[PDB]
């Protein structure tokens, strides 16, 4: 086609979009890694 | 073995892996100028004046953290390293205040003798100065933070030393500031150290406020008998009263630093 | 601007703050976007969250933060004072900016700063008394090639002029939040003066494939 | 080999630029992507390297470094940690869009080059910071790694190929010199957005204390197209050492500001005649060009008729190539003006834990404001010239570079308009 | 954070009484030796020079601060507990 845009969906984004998505996206993920140690302090 | 040959000048000089070019410098009897390292805390190069050049590096290098490598010659009296100096002096005494006589650290201001051995000697700075809110901390330490250089070392001591993590800094630029984000007792067994370690007269204790001069001083070496871990202590008189304590060096007790009751 | 807090009967420690549910799962799920060890890597988007449930960023989220990373407020201080889009005090329902770099202020960004200053009745960096609109000129947004440009929470509005603002305030004043992007013909960084970088098809896969 | 500055859509390497076709994954399927990345990976690192390496494909950020060389820092085998691919997409300088454009509108293109860098590399996840700004582009990335993680392409078995992959989203807020390698990571780490020290280099300790390989957004997009075209064909493109194609952004003074992707060492005026129509008033009214996105100095329009969009060209024009988003003035302008807005930015951005940007940057504005209204004298000039040369190499980071620059550039070709506003508000 | 002031050796004296002159509060002394301060460069010559005089001293050892491993990479730590939290 190339005779409009097409990225329009941003058009209906809230402020909770990122946040929705990483919290769908959390469970795709992997275990991750640990320095044997729960912080610096 | 685990040694490197190691050029000061030409001096050779054999040290350790993981050195730092300062250390190697101070094997030979050269001490590089500083804000920012203090040889007990953590590195971190915020005051760009520990800079030296190498033989052949088309720049220079920051010799508090970098580390040194085979055969290498470090030149500390060069034109490099000097005008670097100059440079570096010309904007920590931009937008310092002209209050020496009245900054308690008067005749004892790394600022003041850098400018004067490693430094310029005219200001062509020709606007106008900063200023910053002042905090109050508690009846010890007198921050008065106009004057303060952004060098980290009491944020370095109240994390590494102390165990604290109410200090630090807030905000970016000429208008960033430290301290405390609010009102708050900078209060611990070991907080009058942040008065030896400041080089500048940004915060200085209250009892010494205003009462002497370094060198109207006799310090006589003594230790103290508050507690019993027997710290080397520096007693400095003035017309037989006693004017304030200091801590002496000692690596095995009192590493340079000592308790609040025997300050 | 002030970058220190003296406690106000508004902004104080025991100023009414929490997190909802949601934004807990959101939370877990941010710490999980980080490794087991170094959790304070979520100090920025838990800020931004706080930032987000309440608008601004009163010393007491700056402290629940702080409670739920187990981490000293100090550091979250620092970090909220460092960066710029934290605002530690309280702004309107549309936060206003504007960039006046070269590459906006030399397509006269200032017009659209006059005409949004006399629409508002209002200096730059100051807030309307019906907490509806605020004001600040800022530096560049990445969207320097639409130059004159505006951004109204979390969406930008490009390439525009006086009257491509004063629209745009009129349907904020209403309850229509407009359609971002640029207010002319074109709507994405593309050539105004028809088509010049490519108007044939894109190809398809495989397409000058390497042998392998 | 020679006058070699405008390309064809055979080779157009982000073609969707324009959000014409779409920009999900059924769309971006079909103008290649994802083709045999699963080939591609389990092919080799070291093909993926020497891939790389034939393009001579230097860095696409502000640094133009030779990647291959850079990538294979961390080529060496894991010493019990994670190894991770920081991409930058804080797009903070100004006259750069390109980030924004591919970000919105080609996202599958940046995570294959993503994977694929990591393989190259050896990565256990990636951490793409974009700019805090950018919250619908974030968001558009995020639709895509959503797409791709439940297409088959990222996780447990990335495209088979028995390779785990993770590609994470980081979110800045608002800060600019954040787009440098080292406070980019420190403000990942969840800490102020300060630079370090280089060294110790981030292949060896870098986030979380863990190796790491900062990229460009167009850096890593580029990528995995090159691997499954060839780096000889995109070597073709450029000189022998200035390689490849180019997002340009032209911006300001001129009938069409847009971006473009061109064929690298194009000559700038070419660039701006054929893509974004000619400058306002035509060539009759150009004053100054800035090819870099601030962090670059001037042209005084006699060395860019008849000079090429390179780093080596450029750096011979005592200027040079950055983020390639080209700003140019039309006489109508006060130059002093837009150079003091420039350290006025600079002055915003700059993070103080280093004294010479810290405060010969606002010497610098305080002294650019002056000459603005003319409340100097021209000896002035020389002195400000030598407090840029004090910030140039005394800083950590390359912003007090960035800021010294373009007065450098100011002072070496507009000097007399300075002496004349001196003069002008001496006599008034 | 100077050490040029040291690197020489010194020769002090035993502090005596010092009081107020009841005029004006100066601070006086009947001893000459209060401010006497000499200089060597070497802890034998002041030996020598002490045994010389037939003055009774007391010697304090040299103190020299180790040598410690610094590292600026150790305030980025993935395990160790040097992963300083500011900068
Ligand atoms: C103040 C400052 C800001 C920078 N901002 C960016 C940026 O916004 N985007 C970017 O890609 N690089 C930026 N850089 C350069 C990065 O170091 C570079 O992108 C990164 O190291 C990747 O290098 P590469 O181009 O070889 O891939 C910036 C550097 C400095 C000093
Ligand atoms: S710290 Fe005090 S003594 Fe030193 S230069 Fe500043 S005002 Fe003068
Ligand atoms: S108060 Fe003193 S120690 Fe702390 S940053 Fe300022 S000059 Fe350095
Ligand atoms: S040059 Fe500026 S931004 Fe870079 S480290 Fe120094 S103070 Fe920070
Ligand atoms: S002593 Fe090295 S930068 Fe301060
Ligand atoms: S300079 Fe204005 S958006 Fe970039």
């Amino acid at each position: 086609d190339t005779t409009t845009y097409k990225n329009l969906q941003h058009h209906d984004y809230n402020t909770y979009t990122f946040l929705d998505l990483n919290l769908d996206l959390s469970k795709f993920r992997l275990p991750q890694p640990s320095s044997g140690r729960e912080s610096p302090r | 073995s685990n040694l490197i040959e190691v050029f000061v000048d030409g001096q050779s000089v054999m040290v350790e892996p993981g050195t730092t070019v300062l250390q190697a410098c101070e094997k030979v009897g050269m001490q590089i100028p500083r804000f920012c390292y203090h040889e007990r805390l953590s590195v971190a190069g915020n005051c760009r004046m520990c800079l030296v050049e190498i033989e052949k590096a088309p720049k220079v290098v920051a010799a508090c953290a970098m580390p040194v490598m085979k055969g290498w010659n470090i030149l500390t009296n060069s034109e490099k390293s000097k005008k670097a100096r100059e440079g570096v002096m010309e904007f920590l005494l931009a937008n310092h205040p002209l209050d020496c006589p009245i900054c308690d650290q008067g005749g004892e201001c790394d600022l003041q003798d850098q400018s004067m051995m490693f430094g310029s000697d005219r200001s062509r700075f020709l606007e106008g100065k900063r200023a910053v809110e002042d905090k109050n901390i508690g009846p010890l330490v007198k921050t008065i933070m106009t004057r303060c250089i952004q060098c980290t070392r009491c944020i370095r001591f109240a994390s590494e030393i102390a165990g604290v993590d109410d200090l630090g800094t807030t905000g970016r630029g000429n208008d960033m500031q430290v301290g405390t984000y609010i009102e708050k007792m900078f209060m611990s067994e070991l907080s009058g150290n942040v008065i030896d370690i400041c080089p500048v007269g940004a915060l200085t204790s209250k009892p010494y406020a205003f009462t002497a001069r370094p060198w109207e001083t006799r310090k006589t070496e003594s230790i103290d008998v508050m507690d019993a871990v027997g710290s080397n202590i520096v007693v400095s008189t003035r017309t037989g009263e006693v004017m304030r304590i200091l801590p002496r060096m000692h690596e095995d007790i009192n590493e340079e630093w000592i308790s609040d009751k025997t300050r | 601007a002030l970058f220190v807090h003296r406690d106000t009967p508004e902004n104080n420690p025991d100023t009414p703050f929490d997190f909802t549910p949601e934004n807990y799962k959101r939370i877990e799920a941010i710490v999980k976007n980080y490794p087991e060890g170094h959790q304070a890597a979520a100090v920025l988007p838990v800020l931004d969250l706080a930032q987000r449930q309440n608008g601004w960023l009163p010393i007491s989220a700056m402290n629940k933060v702080a409670e739920v990373l187990q981490v000293p407020p100090m550091r979250v201080y620092e970090v909220a004072t460092f960066y710029t889009m934290y605002n530690r005090k309280p702004v309107g329902k549309y936060h206003i900016q504007v960039c006046t770099t070269t590459p906006c202020m030399l397509r006269d960004s200032d017009s659209i700063l006059e005409t949004l200053q006399r629409k508002l009745g209002i200096k730059v960096g100051e807030t309307t008394p019906d907490k509806l609109f605020t004001l600040i000129e800022v530096e560049c947004l990445g969207a320097c090639v639409n130059a004159p440009m505006v951004q109204i929470n979390d969406n930008y509005y490009e390439d525009l002029t006086p009257k491509d603002i004063e629209e745009i305030i009129d349907e904020l004043k209403a309850g229509k939040v407009p359609k971002p992007g640029p207010r002319s013909g074109r709507f994405c960084c593309e050539p105004a003066g028809g088509l010049t970088s490519l108007t044939e098809p894109p190809k398809g896969p495989g397409f000058g494939v390497q042998a392998g | 080999k020679t006058s070699f500055g405008s390309l064809k859509d055979e080779d157009r390497i982000f073609t969707n630029l324009y959000g014409r076709h779409d920009w999900r994954l059924k769309g971006a399927l079909r103008r290649g992507d994802w083709y045999k990345t699963k080939e591609i990976l389990l092919k080799g690192p070291d093909w993926i390297l020497g891939e790389m390496k034939t393009s001579g494909l230097r860095g696409r950020g502000g640094a133009g470094f030779p990647t291959g060389l850079k990538w294979s820092f961390m080529n060496k085998p894991s010493d019990g940690r994670p190894k991770y691919l920081v991409v930058n997409a804080d797009e903070g300088e100004p006259g750069t869009c390109k980030d924004r454009e591919i970000m919105r509108h080609d996202p599958h293109k940046l995570v294959e080059g993503c994977l694929v860098g990591g393989r190259a590399m050896g990565a256990r996840a990636a951490y793409i910071y974009i700019r805090g700004e950018f919250y619908n582009e974030a968001s558009n990335l995020q639709v895509a790694i959503r797409e791709a993680y439940e297409a088959g392409l990222i996780g447990k078995n990335a495209c088979g190929s028995d390779y785990d992959f993770d590609v994470f989203v980081v979110r800045g807020a608002g800060a600019y010199i954040c787009g440098e390698e080292t406070a980019l990571i420190e403000s990942i780490e969840g800490k102020q957005g300060k630079p370090r020290l280089k060294p110790p280099f981030p292949a060896d300790v870098g986030v979380f204390g863990c190796p790491t390989t900062v990229a460009n957004v167009e850096t890593v997009a580029v990528s995995p197209t090159i691997c499954r075209r060839g780096g000889t064909w995109f070597a073709g493109f450029g000189r022998e050492r200035n390689s490849g194609t180019k997002l340009f952004n032209i911006s300001g003074h001129v009938n069409h500001p847009c971006t473009v992707e061109e064929e690298m060492s194009v000559p700038l005026k070419e660039l701006i005649e054929k893509h974004a129509g000619g400058v306002t008033g035509g060539w009759d009214n150009l004053l100054a060009v800035i090819p870099g996105g601030s962090s670059t100095p001037l042209i005084p329009k006699s060395v860019c008729e008849t000079v090429l969009m390179d780093f080596d060209a450029l750096v011979q024009a005592q200027t040079g190539l950055g983020t390639a988003a080209v700003i140019v003035m039309d006489r109508s302008t006060d130059i002093v003006k837009a150079i003091a807005r420039l350290i006025e930015f600079y002055k915003h951005e700059s993070c103080g834990q280093c004294t010479p940007c810290r405060e010969g940057v606002d010497w610098m504005n305080k002294v650019m404001a002056r000459f603005v209204k003319g409340d100097a004298r021209p000896a002035e000039i020389d002195s400000l010239w030598e407090i840029s040369k004090q910030i140039e190499g005394h800083t950590i980071c390359a912003l007090g570079d960035g800021a010294a620059w373009p007065v450098q550039g100011l002072i070496r070709h507009f000097r007399p308009e300075l002496e004349d506003r001196m003069q002008r508000f001496a006599q008034q | 954070s100077g050490v040029n002031n040291t690197k020489k050796w010194k020769m002090e004296f035993d502090t005596r009484e010092r009081w107020e002159n009841p005029l004006m509060g100066w601070a006086s002394t009947a001893d000459p030796l209060s401010n006497m301060v000499l200089t060597f460069s070497a802890k034998e010559d002041a030996i020598a020079f002490a045994e010389k005089n037939g003055w009774s001293y007391d010697v304090e050892e040299k103190k020299v601060p180790k040598p410690k491993s610094k590292s600026y990479g150790a305030n980025f730590s993935w395990n160790k507990r040097t992963r300083v939290s500011t900068k």
